Parts: C-alpha cells; structure tokens; sequence
C-alpha cells in the first residue's frame, strides 16, 4: 500500500525498494553500491534475468539534486513499474531479457534528508570541505569530465561548485567505481527536474558529439512517445546549447567512457510550481516519463 | 536545472510581460521583457521571488562607489544575515535594507520540506485552531484540524509554526 502519488521520505523509499526486490526476487535485487558522506548507503535495484553474469546494461540515475523531488519520486514509481509490467507488457519484457536495469532512485540520500527536514531547495551533496565554511559540492559537476572547466563554480558557497578534485564526492565515485567494474553499460540516463528538457552530450564544450545525430533522432523520438500520454511537451539539444555550459556532468563523463546513449531529463514542470511540483502530479510524470525512457531502451536493445 | 545559470529568454513570441531574472553578468536580479511563450526557467514574477532563488548564496559586493550606507546580506559561509557596507551601485543581488527582510527573503524557499506541504486537517471530525506554513501567501496560517492523522505542517500555536518554518 505504498503511495506512489505521494513524496516520502528516504527511509520509505529504501524500504519500498526492499519490498520490490521481495516480491520478485526473481527479477529485481536491491544491491548496495556504496555509502554517502554522511554514511547512508547508496542502494540501486537491480532489475535483470541473466542469473548472475554480466549482461549489458543500462543506469537509471535519480535524486543527485536533492530538492528536484519528482526525480526521486519518478524512480521509484518505475521500480514498481518495471516489475509489474515484467511478462505483461511485450516492451520492458523484450528489453529485459537482453539486459539488466540498474536503478539509483536517490543519488544524493544525505542532501535529500536534508530537503526533507531542513532546507527544501538544497542542490548538493553535504560534504564539509577544509576551505571554507560552505557545505557541499554539486554532484553533477563532479565527474571526471572536463572537470573544473567552463561550467561550474570553484566557489565552495556555490550552488554548482565543482568541488577540491574529480570524483570527491563519495556518492559519485560510487556509481564511477560500479560502472566501470561492471564495464559494459550502454545507455546512463539522469533524472533531474525542471524544465522539461531530454538533452545529451556534450555540456563541458560546444563540439558535437560523434555520435549527436543519433542522439537527436532517439532523443525526439523519445521525447515524442513521452508527449503521447497527455501532451506534455519537451525540447531537445545537447546540453551547452539548449541550457548552458556544464562541466564534469554525469551523461558527459558517461559518454566519454563508452556509453553512447547518456542523457538528462529535465522533468516537469516549466516554472509554474518549479522545484515544488505537487504530489498530484507524481505519477502524470511518472507515466509519460515511462515511455520515453523505454523509447530510449528500447533503441539501446536494438543496436546490440 | 540551475535556475540561476540560464540566460534571460524573452521566446519567440510577440507578448509584452515584463519579469525578473537573475543576470549572471552582474549577479544581480534584473527587469526583462518576455513574450509569453516557450523561454526558461530563469523568469520570476517579482524581484524578491528572484533573489529567493538566486541571491542568497552571492558575497557581500560593497562594489566601486563610496555614497556608502550600512546594508545587510545572507552570509552563506554562517547562514546568518549580517551587517556589510554597501558603495552604493553596482551590488549584486544579496543585499537588504533590514535584517528582517533578509531573512524572511532567503529563508523563502530554504524552510524544512515538511513545511510547503498542503495543510491537512484529517479524517476525524474534531476542531482544534492549529497553525500550518502556506509558502504561497508566505504566512503561518490558522486552519483547523480533525484530531488525528494529517502531516507534519501542523503547529499548536503561530510563534511555534514560525519558528519550524
Ligand atoms: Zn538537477
């Protein structure tokens, strides 16, 4: 009896991810990836019927800014989705048996604690670095990408510092060090919100990607199949263009590691309720959000 | 999305709606002119909703000229609004007249998250005065509650909702 339409607090959501991974342990397995600064484990589901062997597989990440609410909120109702859905619906069910899901309903658990009981706009981790008296770093302009150039703030008090080195963010390493050891990923998709954007690489420069063409006909595809449940409309671009100039992003450092679907979602809305989207919009997000990304994994099992 | 790192964008309409947005050149909150239509998140109905999104976390900016008076801004190193001098032009958006109104201008969207929750009085069919957080009038409202069940945006008294949220 878990409300999907409504937002809840880490706790619930770490104990809805176990009763997923209960009532079909045949299908989905709660793993720990790694701990937060704070020391909260990082729990993704892992969602896949290859019996223990690495398959090919595609990151669903979520919550790395903790007040973009609908993120997490998103994530988790996709978790009950994909389970559901598993042998009912001929999409997930083809995708799945060629490849295993992992899914980071909340990327950032110690920031969004913090939303929850303290500071509803917080955007960054709570790392406390020597320096200064400002807490945090942006996990999003972490990563080993063009780290600290263009696109992010070496002013710890900023809302996008980059923070003292690639990687420091333990919550970041975590996913860095889990897909690279697995090593064959092929689709990285990030949840954030709002905006209502589907964007790919690059955002640390203004040079098209390789493989841009392709990106832009699965990104609009996507994003079509997304406007198909109650018209919902998104634009779509790499990411320095359509929004700004963004270093050591998460789908940035994904591409340039051999994963050639990396995208961002900017979820709803487009400023009417902004960060604050109420919970009665949870699962109208959550459904038109399905389609797009299964549009997104569906292109992935198909090109292997 | 950072808000606050987004270009003004007036769209590609014929509107004429005058709004704010934080302009990253002068790291100020500034008047522009949007067209009704598509644009981005960087678009806000008052400049106080604009520095409640992008102000707070800026240094005190005394800036160059010297009609100077004694001014207030969020430090973000203390969380606490502090007294700085201010040169009088060319100051950036953390800057207020009064420690009140710095306070209640950043602390706009920084409450708990438990206070920007719908106030809800219950199932049950009692009717005790509490108090609830509304964030769009900005106050701590009177409402009435069942008794039982209901959520944490839920205080006995006005001074006790304004002092959580
Ligand atoms: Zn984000």
């Amino acid at each position: 009896n878990f409300n999907y339409g409504a937002y809840h607090s880490l706790e619930a959501i770490y104990h809805e991810m176990d009763n997923i991974a209960a009532d079909f342990p045949d299908l989905a397995r709660r793993v720990k990836i790694g701990h937060s600064f704070e020391n909260r484990p990082m729990y993704v589901l892992k969602f896949s019927t290859g019996k223990g062997v690495r398959r090919p597989a595609v990151w669903l990440n979520a919550g790395i800014h903790s007040r973009e609410w609908i993120s997490q909120a998103t994530a988790i109702w996709t978790a009950r989705k994909i389970v559901s859905d598993y042998q009912r619906d001929p999409a997930i069910t083809s995708i799945l048996e060629k490849m295993d899901i992992f899914l980071l309903p909340v990327a950032n658990p110690d920031g969004y604690v913090y939303t929850q009981t303290q500071n509803r706009l917080w955007r960054k981790t709570r790392s406390r670095n020597p320096g200064s008296s400002c807490i945090g770093a942006d996990p999003n302009r972490n990563w080993n990408a063009s780290f600290a150039g263009k696109g992010a703030s070496d002013n710890p008090c900023s809302e996008v510092y980059h923070g003292p080195h690639a990687n420091s963010e333990v919550e970041v390493k975590s996913v860095v060090d889990f897909i690279q050891k697995h090593g064959n990923f092929k689709g990285f998709i990030d949840l954030h919100s709002y905006s209502q954007l589907l964007m790919y690489p690059y955002g640390y420069s203004v040079k098209k990607a390789p493989d841009a063409e392709e990106l832009d006909k699965v990104a609009r595809l996507a994003a079509k199949a997304l406007a198909s449940v109650s018209g919902t409309e998104y634009q779509v671009g790499p990411t320095c263009t359509t929004v700004y100039p963004a270093s050591g992003s998460s789908i940035d450092w994904a591409y340039d590691n051999g994963i050639k679907f990396a995208f961002t979602f900017e979820l709803r809305d487009t400023g009417t309720y902004g960060f604050l989207l109420p919970a009665n919009q949870i699962i109208p997000t959550a459904e038109e959000t399905w389609l797009g990304l299964k549009t997104i994994m569906e292109h992935v099992r198909d090109n292997l | 999305i950072s808000v606050c790192d987004l270009p003004a964008d007036r769209g590609q309409c014929t509107a004429y709606i005058p709004q704010w947005f934080f302009a990253k050149t002068t790291e100020d909150c500034e008047k522009f002119v949007y067209g009704g239509c598509q644009g981005n998140a960087n678009r806000f109905e008052t400049k106080d909703d604009c520095i409640a999104n992008c102000g707070c976390n800026l240094p005190s900016k005394v800036g160059p000229c010297r009609v100077s008076a004694r001014m207030w801004f969020h430090n973000p190193e203390t969380e606490k609004c502090e007294v700085f001098i201010y040169g009088g032009c060319h100051g950036n958006a953390n800057r207020f007249a009064t420690e009140t109104e710095c306070q209640e201008v950043c602390d706009r969207y920084q409450k708990p998250g438990f206070c920007y929750q719908p106030s809800e009085t219950g199932p049950c069919k009692g009717s005790f005065p509490r108090y609830y957080y509304d964030y769009e009038d900005g106050e701590c409202k009177e409402f009435i509650y069942g008794g039982c069940e209901g959520n944490a945006n839920n205080f006995e008294t006005k001074e006790s909702c304004e002092n959580a949220c």
